[PDB]
C-alpha cells in the first residue's frame, strides 16, 4: 500500500533478479501476481480427540472445498441437515476458507509440511461473516499485487522494455491458474446484504486493474508477432469482464478504449484473423441487455471505431461471428428467441450505418493517434460509407467464390436472416414520410438488391448438380440441402414481398408510366426451377425433405404467380411437371416406396 | 398538431394517470409495460394533507416518491426516472415550485428528493446514476438544498462505521465522474456543494481505513479529465471567494498534485490568478459555513499566506520539469511569476526566504533546465537588501556551481564578495 | 530500389458475373485464409456465462 509508489520512486529493477533473490526466501507468491511456484500436492485433515487420526489426502490441480466437504460428510457421516452448521478451518494461521474458490491459489508447496485441516463446529452467520470478512481482505492483497505489476511496468529503461514484457508474456503462458484467477469472481457472496456493495466496488476495481495489466503487456511488444492460438485466451479476460459488470460505466469506457488500442498495435493480426475472438461476447451482451441504452451506446460506438479501422475484412467477422447465435422461424430449423435476433444484428448494421456520436469520452483513453485513419491503403481515403447494400455485395461475393464450402452456407444462413428484416423497414421508412424523393429512392434501391440477387443466382451452378455409420451421411444430406433451401428461401420471399408492392410504389411514384419493371429474368427462373428439381430428386428416399419450408414456399407461393402466358419462361415449368409426374409414378408404382411417405 | 401541455384536457389526462399510478398491483413484465406505455404517452404530451387545491403534478411526483423505495429492479426505476426528468424539465413543475410553491417546494427538497436520489445513485447499475446526475443538479441549483446535502454528506463521512465511510465514498465518485464543465458555472451553492464533495473525496484517499484510502486512490484514476477540470475549478472558486479556509484546501491540492498531476492540478495560469487574488486580498487596504469538519491582516497574516503559497511553488518547480517555454501558451505566465516573484521577494523580518533557501537546493538538485534558466535572479535576490539558515544559505551556495555554467562578468565578481562575506558576515 | 515502383495489391475476380454489377475490394490471401476454416440482470446467467467460457477456454488449450 506504500510499495505503489516506492517501486514508482525505486529505479534497477526487472524481472530476474527478484525471481533469483526471492526463490532462496520460499515465498516468491506472496508478492508478485507473475511467480510461477506450483503449490501443494498432499493436504492433511486433523481430528479432535483419539477417535480419529491426521489423514493424508492427494491435491490435483482441479481440487476444491467442495469435494473435501463431500468427503467430511462422507467419513465422519455428518447429516445434511447440519452441512452448513459445519466448517473447514486450519490450526496455525486461524483462516476460515470461501467454499467456491481453489485450493491450489492459497496453499504453496511448503517444503516437505503439510498445512492442516480441522473439521469445526461453529454457528453459521458468525462463520459467513468470517468469510466474507477474510476474503475482503484476501482480494485486496490480489489488487495490491496487481498494483505492484502495473506500477513495476510504467517507468523501466526504454532498452530493456522489450524483453522484459514479451518474458513477462511468456510466464504469464506458463501458468496453469491463468486465466481463471484473473477473472473468477465469488458468487455465493454477492447476493448476501453483508457482502452487497463492497465486493462489488472492489472487483470493479480489480477488473479495471487487469484490464490496464493487459493493455501495458499488450503494448511494448513488436507488431510482428508469431501470434497462435494464444490471444484467445488472453481475450477471454477481456470477454469475462464485460460478461460480469456490463452495466458498470468504468468498465465499459475502459474495455472499449482497451480493445480499440489492442486493434491498432496489433494491425496484422485484426486485419486477417483478429475480430472472431471478441465480437461472440460483444454481440451476446448487445442483444441481452436491450433496455439499457448506455451498453448499447458504448457497443455502437467500439464497433464504429472497429469499422473505422478496418472496412471489409471486420464486416466479414461480423458476419462470422452473429452467425452461429442467429435463430429464425424456419420450419425446418425451430429458431427459439434464446439468443441473438435478426433485428439486434439489423439495428447494429444500422448503427453501423450512421455516425455515431460520443457521450461517454472513450477516445482519450486511446493511445494511438487521433483521427484514426485506415491502416491499409487497399481502401484507402475513398468514400466507402457503409451502407447496407454492400454487406449484402460482399456476401454474394463470398458465396459465389466456392459455393459448396461453408462460409457459403453460413452467409446462406445470414443472407436469409437479413434480407427479410431489410426489406421490412425499407417497407416501414416508406410507408414512414410518403414522398415522391422516398418512391424514387425506393424503386433505385429495389432494382439495386435486384442486381445484386441476380448476382447471386448467377453463379450457384455447383449447387445444381444432384447427390451422389448414418450419422456422416445425414451431415451430406444436410450440407447438400441447407444451400439450396436457403436460395429458394431468400428468392420467394423477394418475389411475394416485392412485386405486389412494386405494382403500388409504381402507383404511388408519381410517375405509372414504367410498370412490371420485370425483376426477375428467364435465366433466373430456370436456374430456381433446376435446384428446386434437384432438391425434388432426393425426395422419397428421406423423408424429412417433403415439409422443408423452402421447397414448400416455392411450389405453394412461387409457381402461381410465375406468370406463363408467354412461353419463354415455360422450359422451367416442363421440367418441374416432368419431376413431379415421374415422382407421383414412383410413388404409384412402388407401394414398399407408398408405405413411409408422408 | 399542438394540443397544449398546460390545458384542462391535458391535465383531465394526467388525472387518469395520476390515478392509474396510485393503484399497485401488489405479472411483473405486465406493470413493467403498463408503466411504459404511460410514460410513452407523457414522453408525447410534452415535448392527511390539504390537497385538494394542489395541482396534480406534484401529487404525481409525491407517488413517485413514494412508490420508489418499494421495488429493486432497475428497468422500471429507469421508466420512472425518464417521467422525472420528463416532469421536472419538460413539465416544470419543479420550476412552477421555485417560482411560486417555496412552502411546498421546502416539503419536496426536506425528505423526498434528496434523500430518495442519495439512495438510488449506486456504482453497480450505472445508467440510474447517467439518469439522477442532472435532476440532482437542478436540485442542488436551489436553497434550501445545499444544507440538507450538507448535512447528509456529513451524517455518511463522518460515521463511526466504517462502511457508511466505503458507500460514501462510492457515490460522491459516482456525482464526480458524471459532471459537466460549464454547466455549473452559474451557481454559487451548487460550485460550494460540489466543493465539498471533491474535497471530503481528496480527504477519503488518507483515511485510516485501508479499504477506504485505496478505493479512493483506485477511484481517482476513474473520472474523466474535464470533470476534474471542472472540479479543480470550483475548488479555485472556492478558494478565491472564502477566507478562513486556506490552512486545509492548499494540502488537499497537494495531495491532487500528488495523485493525478497529468491534469494541470497546479500550472502558472493558476499560479497567476492566485498572484492577482492575493494582490486583491493584500492591496486593497460571508454568508456560508467552513468545510473544516470535511476534515476535522495587511503585513503578517495574509504574507504567511503567501509564504504558504511560495512553499508550494518551490514543492511544485521541484517536482515536474512544466516547460512553459516548449509551447507559446504561459510563456507571459511564467514571466509573470518571475517578475513577481521578484518583486514581492527583494526587510529581513520575514518567513519567505528562508523556505526559498530551503526549497532551491531541491530545485537544483532535482530540475536542471528551468534551474539554469531561473539561476542569475536567484542570485541577484540573494543579498538584495543565523545559524541553520547559514547552513541551507552555504548549501544552496554549495549547489549554485555543480553542474551549471554560471560564467559571465560584473556577476562572478561578486563571488569575490562572497569570499568576502566569509570574512565579513562571519566577522 | 525493388520499392521504387508504384505498389501492385493482388484481388480477387470471378468470370461467371453478369459485369453489371462490379465485385467488391477484397485480398485474396485473407480470402483463402477465410475460405480455408432484465432475464440478464441476475446473478445465474452470469455464472453459467462463467463457467461456459472457462470450459471453452480449456478446450481450446
Amino acid at each position: 500500500t506504500f510499495l505503489w509508489e516506492v517501486v514508482g520512486y525505486v529505479e534497477g529493477l526487472f524481472f530476474k533478479d527478484l525471481k533469483q533473490t526471492m526463490k532462496k526466501e520460499q515465498c516468491e507468491v506472496k508478492l508478485l501476481v507473475t511467480a510461477s511456484m506450483p503449490g501443494t500436492k498432499t493436504l492433511v485433515v486433523h481430528g479432535q480427540n483419539e477417535c480419529d487420526i491426521p489423514t493424508q489426502l492427494p491435491v490435483h490441480e482441479d481440487t476444491q472445498f467442495e469435494a473435501l466437504l463431500k468427503e467430511c460428510l462422507e467419513f465422519f457421516n455428518i447429516p445434511e441437515s447440519q452441512s452448513t452448521h459445519y466448517f473447514l478451518m486450519d490450526k496455525r494461521w486461524n483462516l476460515i476458507h470461501y467454499n467456491k474458490t481453489y485450493v491450489r491459489d492459497i496453499y504453496p508447496f511448503r517444503r516437505s509440511v503439510s498445512p492442516q485441516l480441522n473439521l469445526v463446529h461453529m454457528h453459521p452467520e458468525k462463520g459467513q461473516e468470517l468469510i466474507q470478512k477474510q476474503v475482503f481482505t484476501r482480494k485486496l492483497e490480489e489488487v495490491g499485487r496487481v498494483l505492484f505489476l502495473i506500477s513495476l511496468t510504467q517507468k523501466i529503461p526504454t532498452a530493456h522494455k522489450q524483453s522484459h514484457v514479451s518474458m513477462l508474456q511468456e510466464d504469464l503462458l506458463r501458468l496453469p491458474s491463468f486465466p481463471r484467477s484473473a477473472i473468477d469472481a465469488e458468487f455465493s457472496l454477492f447476493s448476501d446484504p453483508q457482502a452487497g456493495k463492497e465486493l462489488f466496488g472492489l472487483d470493479t476495481l480489480q477488473k479495471s486493474l487487469w484490464i490496464q495489466l493487459l493493455e501495458e503487456m499488450f503494448l511494448g511488444m513488436p507488431s510482428e508477432f508469431p501470434w497462435g492460438d494464444e490471444i484467445m485466451l488472453f481475450l477471454n479476460v477481456f470477454n469475462g469482464a464485460l460478461i460480469l459488470h456490463p452495466e458498470d460505466s468504468a468498465l465499459l469506457r475502459q474495455y472499449a478504449a482497451t480493445v480499440i488500442n489492442t486493434a491498432v498495435h496489433f494491425n496484422h493480426l485484426f486485419s486477417l484473423s483478429g475480430y472472431q475472438w471478441i465480437l461472440p461476447t460483444m454481440l451476446q451482451v448487445y442483444s441481452d441487455y436491450e433496455s439499457n441504452p448506455q451498453l448499447r451506446q458504448a457497443i455502437e460506438f467500439a464497433c464504429h471505431q472497429f469499422y473505422i479501422l478496418h472496412r471489409k475484412p471486420f464486416v466479414l467477422q461480423l458476419f462470422a461471428s452473429v452467425a452461429p447465435l442467429l435463430e429464425f422461424p424456419d420450419a425446418a430449423n425451430n429458431g427459439p428467441s434464446k439468443g441473438v435476433s435478426a433485428q439486434c444484428l439489423f439495428d447494429l448494421l444500422q448503427s453501423l450505418e450512421g455516425e455515431t456520436t460520443d457521450i461517454l469520452d472513450i477516445l482519450e483513453l486511446v493511445k494511438a493517434e487521433k483521427p484514426l485513419k485506415s491502416l491499409d491503403f487497399c481502401y484507402g481515403n475513398e468514400d466507402l460509407t457503409f451502407s447496407i447494400s454492400e454487406a449484402i455485395k460482399l456476401c454474394v461475393t463470398v458465396v459465389a467464390y466456392a459455393p459448396e464450402s461453408f462460409r457459403s452456407l453460413q452467409m446462406l444462413m445470414v443472407l436469409e436472416a437479413l434480407v427479410p428484416c431489410y426489406l421490412q423497414k425499407l417497407k416501414r421508412q416508406t410507408s414512414q414520410v410518403e414522398t415522391v424523393p422516398a418512391a424514387r429512392e425506393e424503386i433505385a434501391a429495389t432494382a439495386a438488391l435486384a442486381t445484386s440477387l441476380q448476382a447471386l443466382l448467377y453463379s450457384v451452378e455447383v449447387l445444381t448438380r444432384p447427390m451422389t455409420e448414418e450419422l456422416d451421411e445425414r451431415i451430406a444430406r444436410e450440407e447438400f440441402r441447407r444451400p439450396r433451401e436457403s436460395l429458394l428461401n431468400i428468392c420467394t420471399e423477394f418475389y411475394k414481398h416485392c412485386g405486389p408492392r412494386l405494382k403500388i410504389l409504381q402507383n404511388l411514384a408519381g410517375e405509372p408510366r414504367v410498370i412490371a419493371l420485370e425483376l426477375l429474368d428467364v435465366k433466373s427462373h430456370m436456374r430456381l426451377a433446376e435446384i428446386a428439381h434437384s432438391l425434388l430428386k432426393l425426395a422419397p428416399y428421406d423423408t424429412q425433405t417433403m415439409e422443408s419450408r423452402g421447397l414448400r414456399r416455392y411450389i405453394m407461393e412461387m409457381l402461381p404467380i410465375t406468370d406463363w402466358t408467354a412461353e419463354a419462361v415455360r422450359p422451367a415449368l416442363i421440367l418441374i411437371l416432368k419431376r413431379l409426374d415421374r415422382m407421383f409414378n414412383k410413388i404409384h408404382k412402388m407401394p414398399t416406396l407408398r408405405r413411409q411417405v408422408e | 398538431i399542438t394540443m397544449g401541455l398546460e390545458h384542462s384536457l391535458s391535465k383531465d389526462i394526467i388525472s387518469i394517470i395520476n390515478n392509474v399510478f396510485q393503484a399497485p398491483w401488489g405479472l411483473c413484465q405486465s406493470s413493467i409495460l403498463c408503466y411504459q406505455l404511460a410514460c410513452e404517452l407523457l414522453e408525447r404530451l410534452a415535448p392527511k394533507f390539504c390537497y385538494q387545491q394542489l395541482p396534480v403534478t406534484l401529487r404525481l411526483i409525491y407517488t413517485i416518491f413514494q412508490e420508489m423505495a418499494k421495488f429493486e429492479e432497475p428497468d422500471i426505476l429507469f421508466n420512472m426516472l425518464n417521467c422525472l426528468k420528463i416532469l421536472c424539465l419538460h413539465g416544470e413543475c419543479l420550476y412552477i415550485a421555485r417560482k411560486d410553491h417555496p412552502q411546498f417546494l421546502a416539503y419536496i427538497q426536506d425528505h423526498m428528493l434528496i434523500a430518495s436520489l442519495w439512495r438510488v445513485v449506486k456504482s453497480e447499475f450505472s445508467q440510474l446514476s447517467s439518469l439522477a446526475v442532472p435532476l440532482l443538479l437542478h436540485a442542488l441549483s436551489l436553497p434550501h438544498g445545499a444544507d440538507i446535502f450538507w448535512t447528509i454528506i456529513n451524517g455518511n463521512f463522518n460515521s463511526k462505521d466504517w462502511k457508511m465511510r466505503f458507500e460514501a465514498v462510492e457515490k460522491v465518485a459516482v456525482i464526480c465522474r458524471f459532471l459537466d464543465i460549464h454547466s455549473v458555472t452559474k451557481n454559487h451553492l451548487l460550485k460550494y456543494s460540489l466543493a465539498h464533495a471533491f474535497c471530503c473525496f481528496l480527504t477519503a484517499v488518507e483515511d485510516v481505513n485501508p479499504a477506504v484510502a485505496t478505493r479512493a486512490g483506485l477511484l481517482l484514476d476513474t473520472i474523466k479529465r474535464p470533470a476534474l477540470q471542472g472540479l479543480c475549478l470550483c475548488l479555485d472558486f472556492q478558494f478565491d471567494t472564502v477566507v478562513k479556509d486556506r490552512p486545509t484546501i492548499l494540502s488537499k491540492l497537494l495531495l491532487l498534485h500528488f495523485l493525478k498531476q497529468d491534469i494541470p492540478a497546479l500550472s502558472w495560469e493558476f499560479f497567476v490568478n492566485r498572484f492577482e487574488t492575493l494582490s486583491l486580498e493584500a492591496q486593497l487596504h460571508k454568508s456560508v459555513r467552513s468545510l473544516r469538519d470535511s476534515v476535522k491582516e495587511d503585513a503578517g497574516i495574509d504574507h504567511q499566506t503567501v509564504h504558504q503559497l511560495i512553499t508550494v511553488l518551490m514543492k511544485f518547480m521541484a517536482k515536474d520539469e512544466s516547460s512553459a517555454e516548449s509551447d507559446i501558451s504561459s510563456a507571459k505566465a511564467f514571466n509573470t511569476v518571475k517578475r513577481h516573484l521578484y518583486v514581492l521577494l527583494g526587510m529581513r523580518l520575514s518567513t519567505c526566504f528562508n523556505a526559498f533557501i530551503a526549497g532551491i537546493a531541491q530545485v537544483m538538485d532535482y530540475n536542471i533546465n528551468l534551474g539554469k534558466h531561473l539561476l542569475p535572479l536567484v542570485v541577484q535576490v540573494l543579498k538584495y537588501c543565523k545559524p541553520h539558515i547559514r547552513q541551507m544559505w552555504l548549501k544552496a551556495l554549495l549547489v549554485i556551481l555543480y553542474k551549471y555554467p554560471y560564467r559571465d562578468c560584473d556577476i562572478s565578481k561578486i563571488l569575490l564578495h562572497l569570499i568576502h562575506i566569509t570574512v565579513n558576515t562571519l566577522n | 530500389i525493388f520499392e521504387k515502383f508504384p505498389n501492385r495489391p493482388q484481388m480477387v475476380k470471378i468470370s461467371k458475373l453478369p459485369s453489371d454489377f462490379t465485385v467488391p475490394k477484397i485480398r485474396e490471401s485473407f480470402m483463402k485464409q477465410f475460405i480455408d476454416r432484465i432475464r440478464a440482470r441476475n446473478l445465474l446467467e452470469k455464472e453459467t456465462a462463467v463457467t461456459k467460457i472457462l470450459r471453452a477456454c480449456t478446450r481450446q488449450r
